[PDB]
């Protein structure tokens, strides 16, 4: 019954996530909480609706064009007509399964590099004062309040002020 | 003193699967329907102007056959033929009835001007029990059986020159006597024919005597043909028997127009794509309707389905005992 | 004291090129080929019920040239005509061969049912030394060539009604004379016709007199043609002279069938994709053996080699001199 | 004559590893040693194996079609159907050489992908206790007999027992 | 004492807007076209051989229309059709027009070779006012009006055996006079006949008696007619009226030939694609100038415009306050 | 008016970058500096030559084809005609819609990639003597003039000679 314990993105998911498709969980003196990144977020979305407005827009318009079923046998004009349909059939039903292979292929793609991006810029902003655990979480080496979280999150975080402290808990 | 700081990312209870270049099962977390599957089976007459043509074939309505009369100097976006129609009129067959019910319907109109054709030492008007218009016998509105007057039917050669900006189409037919004794009962000759010409194109027809299957009490046929009459150029119409003439020509037009064979009802409403199944929704880039479409579709497809990922892989959370 | 930990990953002694989308030539440890380019050269019996025309074309197998009898009331998944075959019946010609050899393919079968024709005031059953059967002069099996009884060729007027669920394919000809004597000696009129009808079609054709090029003893032709008789339609044959009429009708089926010219022998073995090469495995998507293909096959590509990479980039081990 | 001395994937391959595709190689106290990490190879052939079984399955079954090759000059209606089967020729031949294009590239992308993910998750077991050389290798900054390299290799690696020796080799 | 070591790319001041699976508008720092949207107006008349036809079409060129005396023995890989083309010889109509323009243009030769054909018992080289070849009558070079010699016109029946390795096209005609006295003034008989046969093919024609539009002083036509004759087989020609002889045959040849509507100037420069509009360069994998290419073109597309990335995302440098 | 200050390729570019796609900006105790690295610069250049001489290479020659204009109305012959044209041209303005699509998204990344990839492959050389500031600039604790950049810059960089120059600036 380990209950309480976070625990980050590597092989996980979080379905308390409801407000955002990325964000932060953490464990701090003030205790546990959790908040959505607005940006990551959004910056997959905007991708997901510019690839869903380049294929759900401009559909053909069609008009007078060849008859596709028929009462009677007839032989080779009949015979090119159905060739022809079937052809342009096989072409665009093929068309359509390597759309949307190529799509949803990119679409998982994108939706990962924003949480590592999300990731990699955590930890740059943190510098030498937090270490990664390997789980998607950083073990801050500070004490950190709501405060200073928030900070992290909202990207004003100074390393600096940290550094000394940090340093004498992750070193002696 | 420390912090734990964890990143990660949503994910849903009811995920949905779909395809990658890799996997044919992926489980993301939001997906979308590129495949338009349905339709309510019936055609919006918002915006295309339809012609349902009820119990009338488009080449029944070119005619005139009389049932068929209400379709006179009528235009359409989509002309729509029903199972349920019938011919009324004389026996007839259209060699390469395909092309002129196409032509005709690409063209989008009925509108018949009548021509002053001056046919001398003929009876005009002919009519048949088996065409029927009122009470009496009658025949094609837009056609006129030319006999014999007296005992004599002479060599008929007359001009209609176009000497206006737009194609005129010409619908004329020769008839085939079921029986010799017909064929000179009508015509005097042993043998008619039939040129109808411009000055770049030709139709000689020779009518063929002999007992088809009886149609409307009748075993004797028409046989229609057409003729397109640029600006500039002429029509000459040539005879001595089997003249099923021409009262004017039809209009002709380029545009938008076309026809479908649907059974499908009309309904007040509004949709640019229409099949045979009915109206459909065009919001999706593709359909598995009807590969038979009109107006703005999506593209027709072989696949029932096919999901669009509009989410991120969905991955469950984890929890040690 | 320290250690150190390497990571890297596999390379081959034998590596093999492939195309992406920037280079032309990567090498990669291993990889597919993704077009079929072989074929045994023989054509596989199975699945597919194969029908080795031998000598025969499926026309003259339709219609009963003598050494084609043992193709009488055949069927077929797919029809295969050599160059080999050859006519040897009556000199013959069909407007619209093509289509006529198609479609009977399509239906897949020459089952035939011989119908109680009547045909009063002729001569049946009339033989020429250029279509033998056994010793002496014989004719199509399918076709009865009618001539004059005594000095008289009356007009004939005959009805075969469809009252089955399925279509009837009927084969009729007419017949071309080569001089206007033999026109009179065997059908006593001048200019013979054949009026062949259905309630919505009708073909009437004027024979024509001339001398054609010597074929198998003969100038004269016949011209072969087919109708088709939907269930609750009706069939009527009007002539006076030249008609070359029918026994019965084909049965139509819908269905998987077709023909291939091949000379590809016929083998005892498996294969569900036919070329006309031969037999060819459907593991790959694509080949580059032959454009004409018949069941399951990859699809035909101009590429004779398409490599799909199966592993890594084949990067060479470092050393150091 | 540079013999004995390892080094990792940068720009390099290994011909003698035979049993895996992706894997470790270490020198420590009791000499040198290779091993072939399973999963990354796993997952690679996995992929690969996923590609392929799309690409070919399910062949489309034709039957009656169009005459291909003609004994006689006909004209118009052969032009045309020449000109529908070149047409549905080039466009099949197109979609194939795309296919293997797009194929072959991201194949080579996942199977470098592999490769990095391997290394990352190395580097996130190892925390403080090393330091990346620049070619593919770390530098083990303790004592890691072949029991400890396997500790690593099968992912129980424990840090903690190591940390304080690494730190002084490391800075002091 | 520290260093500041940064890493960055390059941006440019005048970007360009590229379009990705994402976005519409994504600016790159170099981008390259891939439509050829433009020509020059001309055509090269290197590497093709092109053939101008100036006033005359391929037709008119094969008949030997007078004007077009010019294009005798012609050979071609495209020839240009003008639209100032005008026929200027005997009023005719070509059933089928559009595949003899077709498989002549194909062939890519006017070549042709007289062969020793012997009319007897009738009248050669009949001429008409309406088609002068210097200053009095004439008639097409290629052809031969037969007509009637003293008060008879024989039944005439000759023959042109195929004994080279290529195939013979041969072309000839059929008379339609506008009346019946016209039709017993040449050719005797009542109604005449055309019968062209080789061992596997027969076209039997039936002139038609009637007057025509006016055209160059007549209302009778020639319908134009084609066959060939393979190696092996034999040319029959038989008639006993209305025959527009043929005075030899066309080679016919496989290979690159076409044929283009263009009213483009050819042009002394190189190019390998040919549009109506003017040859274009070839360097662009797509063209939008016309659908209608020959020789190495780029393929035809709706858009007038894709941009292909050749650099990296431009990105504008920060500057603080 | 915060001049003289340089910042990395974190959502900026540099228009001063005239001799390459990728490189260097330093401050030191020298000054200010600039300098292109021509081997990422060249593999970006290669590998959009690469792409682009597959597409623009083997153009198609055809000859004799089908009619596209018409004089005539007639009918069913010339409706299949036009549809079979207007048919190909629609797939392949498809196909050229998706590659170049396909192309640019492909070249976006690739470029992005020799982006990262010089940068991680500089964090590599400078082991311990340096920190990520966050902006793709390096702070290196120690002293390094024209020429120790330089080192750095032609991959001869020598860690192990700055090495507790740097930590005592980084630690203490
Ligand atoms: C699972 O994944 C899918 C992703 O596909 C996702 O579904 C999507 O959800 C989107 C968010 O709600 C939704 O987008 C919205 O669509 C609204 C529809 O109204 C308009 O639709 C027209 C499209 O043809 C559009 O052109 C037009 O603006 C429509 O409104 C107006 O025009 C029409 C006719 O032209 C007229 O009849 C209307 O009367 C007129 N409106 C009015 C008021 O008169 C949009 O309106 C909506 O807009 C929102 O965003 C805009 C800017 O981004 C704002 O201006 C606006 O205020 C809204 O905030 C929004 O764009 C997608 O339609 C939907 N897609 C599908 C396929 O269903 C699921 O949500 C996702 N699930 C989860 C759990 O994530
Ligand atoms: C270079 O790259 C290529 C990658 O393309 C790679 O080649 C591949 O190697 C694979 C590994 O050996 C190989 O896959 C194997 O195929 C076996 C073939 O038998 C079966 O093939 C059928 C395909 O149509 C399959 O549906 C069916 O199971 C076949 O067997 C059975 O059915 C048939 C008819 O349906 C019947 O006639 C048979 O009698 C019947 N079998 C029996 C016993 O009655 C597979 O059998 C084999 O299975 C293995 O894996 C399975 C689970 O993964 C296990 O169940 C099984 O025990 C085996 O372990 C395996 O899938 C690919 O075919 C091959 N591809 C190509 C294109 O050649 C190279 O190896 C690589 N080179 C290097 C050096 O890496
Ligand atoms: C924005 O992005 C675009 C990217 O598309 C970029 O434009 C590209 O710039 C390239 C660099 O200048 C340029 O490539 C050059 O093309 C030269 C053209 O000459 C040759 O072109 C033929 C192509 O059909 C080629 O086959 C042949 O070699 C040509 O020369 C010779 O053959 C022809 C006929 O076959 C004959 O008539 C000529 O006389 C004969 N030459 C001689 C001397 O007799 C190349 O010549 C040039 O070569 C350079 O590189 C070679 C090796 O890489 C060296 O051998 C050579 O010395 C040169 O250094 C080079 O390849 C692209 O053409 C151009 N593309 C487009 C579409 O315009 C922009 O530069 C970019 N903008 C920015 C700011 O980055
Ligand atoms: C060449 O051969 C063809 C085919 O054999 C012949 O065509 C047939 O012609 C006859 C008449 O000439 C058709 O027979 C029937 O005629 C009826 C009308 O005449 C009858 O009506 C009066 C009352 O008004 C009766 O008292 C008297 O018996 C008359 O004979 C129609 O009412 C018939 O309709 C039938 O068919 C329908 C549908 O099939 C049924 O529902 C009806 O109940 C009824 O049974 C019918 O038309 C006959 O139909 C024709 N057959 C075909 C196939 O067309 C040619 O006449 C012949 N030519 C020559 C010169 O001999
Ligand atoms: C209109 O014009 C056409 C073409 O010019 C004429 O058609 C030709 O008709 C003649 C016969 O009428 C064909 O001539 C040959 O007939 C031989 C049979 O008759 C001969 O046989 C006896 C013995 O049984 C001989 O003693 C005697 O000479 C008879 O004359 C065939 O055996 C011939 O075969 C030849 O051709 C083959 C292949 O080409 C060779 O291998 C043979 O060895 C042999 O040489 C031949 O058939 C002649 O072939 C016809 N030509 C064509 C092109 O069809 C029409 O007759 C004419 N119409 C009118 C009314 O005049
Ligand atoms: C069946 O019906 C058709 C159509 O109605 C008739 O065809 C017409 O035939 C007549 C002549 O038979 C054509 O009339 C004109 O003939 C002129 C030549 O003859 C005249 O020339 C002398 C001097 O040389 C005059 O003194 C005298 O009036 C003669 O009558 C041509 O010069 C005419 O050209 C006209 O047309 C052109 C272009 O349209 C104009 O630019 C000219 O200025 C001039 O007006 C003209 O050809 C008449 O054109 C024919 N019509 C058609 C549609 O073809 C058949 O004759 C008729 N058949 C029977 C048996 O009755
Ligand atoms: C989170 O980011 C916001 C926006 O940058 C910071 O905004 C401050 O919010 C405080 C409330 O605590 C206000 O009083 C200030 O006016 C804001 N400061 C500035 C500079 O705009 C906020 O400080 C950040 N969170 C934390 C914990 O620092
Ligand atoms: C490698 O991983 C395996 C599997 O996790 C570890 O398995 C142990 O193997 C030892 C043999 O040395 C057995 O006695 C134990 O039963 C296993 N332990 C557990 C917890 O399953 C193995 O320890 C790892 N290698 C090293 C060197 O630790
Ligand atoms: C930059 O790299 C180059 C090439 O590796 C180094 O080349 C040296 O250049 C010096 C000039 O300062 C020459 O005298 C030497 O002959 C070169 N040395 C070698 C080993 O080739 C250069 O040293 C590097 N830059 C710095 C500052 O070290
Ligand atoms: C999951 O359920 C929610 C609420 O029931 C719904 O809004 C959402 O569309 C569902 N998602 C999928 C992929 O079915
Ligand atoms: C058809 O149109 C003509 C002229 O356009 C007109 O004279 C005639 O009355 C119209 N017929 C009907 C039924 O409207
Ligand atoms: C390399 O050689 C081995 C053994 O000879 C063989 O199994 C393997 O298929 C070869 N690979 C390639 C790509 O040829
Ligand atoms: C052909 O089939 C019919 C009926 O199906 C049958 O009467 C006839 O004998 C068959 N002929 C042969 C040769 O089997
Ligand atoms: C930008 O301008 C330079 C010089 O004016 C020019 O060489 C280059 O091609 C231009 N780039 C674009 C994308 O227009």
């Amino acid at each position: 019954g380990l209950f309480g314990a976070i625990a980050g993105f590597i092989e996980n998911g979080w379905e308390g996530m409801i407000d955002g498709w990325y964000g932060f969980r953490h464990q701090n003196s003030e205790g546990t909480g959790q908040a959505a990144d607005l940006k990551s977020t959004q910056a997959a979305i905007d991708q997901i609706n510019g690839k869903l407005n380049r294929v759900i827009e401009k559909t053909n318009e069609k008009f007078h064009q060849i008859e596709k079923e028929f009462s009677e046998v007839e032989g080779r004009i009949q015979d090119l007509e159905k060739y022809v349909e079937d052809t342009k059939i096989d072409l665009w039903s093929y068309n359509a399964e390597l759309l949307v292979a190529l799509e949803n292929q990119h679409t998982i793609d994108l939706t990962d590099s924003e949480m590592n991006k999300l990731f990699e810029k955590t930890r740059r902003q943190l510098r030498e004062n937090a270490e990664e655990m390997g789980n998607g979480c950083f073990k801050i080496y500070h004490k950190c309040d709501n405060a200073c979280i928030e900070s992290i999150r909202n990207g004003t975080y100074d390393h600096d002020v940290y550094r000394n402290e940090a340093l004498n808990n992750r070193f002696q | 003193s420390t912090a734990t700081l964890c990143l990660g990312h949503h994910a849903v209870p009811n995920g949905t699967l779909v395809k990658t270049i890799t996997d044919d099962q992926i489980e993301v977390t939001n997906a979308t329907e590129l495949v338009q599957s349905s339709s309510t089976g019936k055609i919006c007459n918002n915006p295309h102007r339809i012609l349902d043509g009820i119990d009338c074939t488009l080449i029944d309505a070119l005619l005139g056959d009389p049932h068929c009369d209400v379709f006179q100097n009528e235009t359409w976006d989509l002309f729509v033929e029903r199972s349920k129609a019938f011919s009324n009129c004389y026996p007839y067959d259209v060699p390469d009835y395909a092309s002129l019910r196409s032509l005709v319907a690409s063209s989008g109109t009925l509108e018949f001007i009548t021509e002053g054709f001056t046919w001398t030492g003929v009876t005009q008007n002919g009519g048949s029990n088996a065409c029927k218009r009122g009470p009496g016998s009658g025949f094609f509105s837009r056609l006129n059986w030319l006999t014999k007057s007296g005992s004599t039917y002479p060599v008929l050669n007359v001009t209609m020159p176009n000497n206006d900006n737009f194609d005129k189409l010409y619908i004329w037919g020769i008839h085939h006597p079921s029986t010799n004794q017909e064929q000179t009962s009508l015509y005097v000759q042993a043998s008619g024919r039939v040129t109808v010409s411009t000055r770049r194109s030709q139709q000689t027809i020779i009518p063929n005597i002999g007992s088809r299957p009886w149609v409307r009490g009748l075993s004797s046929r028409i046989s229609i043909y057409w003729t397109i009459v640029k600006p500039g150029d002429v029509l000459v119409i040539n005879s001595n028997g089997n003249l099923i003439a021409p009262r004017g020509y039809f209009k002709m037009r380029t545009g938008k127009s076309s026809i479908m064979r649907s059974d499908a009802p009309i309904d007040t409403c509004i949709s640019e794509c229409i099949t045979p199944n009915g109206s459909i929704p065009n919001d999706k880039p593709f359909q598995n309707v009807n590969k038979i479409t009109y107006g703005a579709c999506p593209k027709y497809v072989k696949q029932n389905t096919l999901k669009l990922a509009t989410g991120m892989r969905n991955v469950p959370e984890k929890q040690t005992q």
